[PDB]
């Protein structure tokens, strides 16, 4: 038989790359190429904000002075927000701004681990001269879509996190062209990710879970 | 005869649910049978489910 290894990674832009594995006999890079697609899309490790708190306003459906966003809006901007964390597994983000002009998620303040890997990300726009606005984010782990009713002050928000890094995986199967052999194909897969997770690690983590998973039906 | 009325506002945010009617503009209507997970949806070539 014959073994698949990763033999490049390339990225084309910051969000998505190709990897590849170049030697699988016949009908398997069709079977890995599903099975590492379905477990990818699936399950990953992935950190987005749970619970936001802003100093002033009680619960979402209240306007907020100086600001042209309603703050289910803002909540809305925050959902979207990519930020990876390193070491903990739960984090507070503190973000302070003040004067007219838009606030970006450069604008939070950066601890050693927590670091935002999109700063063009806009939260909210400060139309007023003298209006501010100071949050705390909760930034956790997770895996999956977690609907936040499923999940005590009133002054907390309660925003649904959706811990996953992949959005668009793709995959398609060409023919290899080793010198001497024949019905050997290469595979190719896109992950168009949102930045927080490496190509090669993710691929790795999608191929420890099928180990795991396989080893319930086998000595 | 009443001394003092309360009125309360309550704020439901309603989800998307298996049940919940969802019609076109033609004239083609239908109830919602299965929240199907992302990966088990069909897809074109380019991967877009």
């Amino acid at each position: 038989f014959l073994k698949p290894r990763l033999v490049d990674i390339e990225q084309v832009s910051s969000t998505h790359a190709k990897v590849t594995l170049e030697p699988l006999e016949r009908g398997f890079g069709h079977t890995l190429g599903n099975a590492l697609r379905r477990i990818l899309l699936s399950s990953m490790p992935g950190c987005a904000v749970t619970e936001v708190e802003i100093d002033g306003v009680l619960h979402e459906y209240s306007t907020k002075e100086g600001v042209q966003e309603d703050i289910l809006e803002i909540l809305l901007n925050l959902k979207g927000l990519a930020v990876r964390v390193q070491g903990k597994d739960e984090v507070i983000l503190t973000l302070n701004k003040s004067g007219i002009g838009p606030v970006t998620a450069a604008d939070i303040t950066h601890d050693g681990d927590v670091e935002i890997v999109k700063p063009q990300h806009v939260i909210c726009h400060l139309t007023d001269e003298n209006a501010s606005i100071s949050m705390r984010i909760k930034v956790q782990r997770g895996r999956g879509y977690v609907p936040a009713s499923t999940r005590r002050p009133i002054g907390r928000l309660l925003v649904d996190a959706c811990y996953s890094p992949v959005e668009r995986i793709a995959y398609n199967v060409e023919a290899a062209r080793v010198e001497q052999r024949t019905d050997l194909d290469k595979l190719v897969i896109e992950m168009e990710t949102n930045g927080t997770i490496d190509p090669e690690e993710a691929i790795r983590r999608a191929a420890t879970i099928l180990a795991e998973q396989l080893e319930a039906f086998v000595d | 005869g009443v001394l003092k009325i309360v009125k309360v506002y309550l704020a439901v945010k309603r989800r998307i649910q298996p049940g919940d009617k969802m019609a076109g503009r033609h004239g083609n209507k239908g109830v919602i049978s299965k929240i199907n997970p992302i990966e088990d949806m069909p897809y074109d070539e380019n991967g877009t489910p």
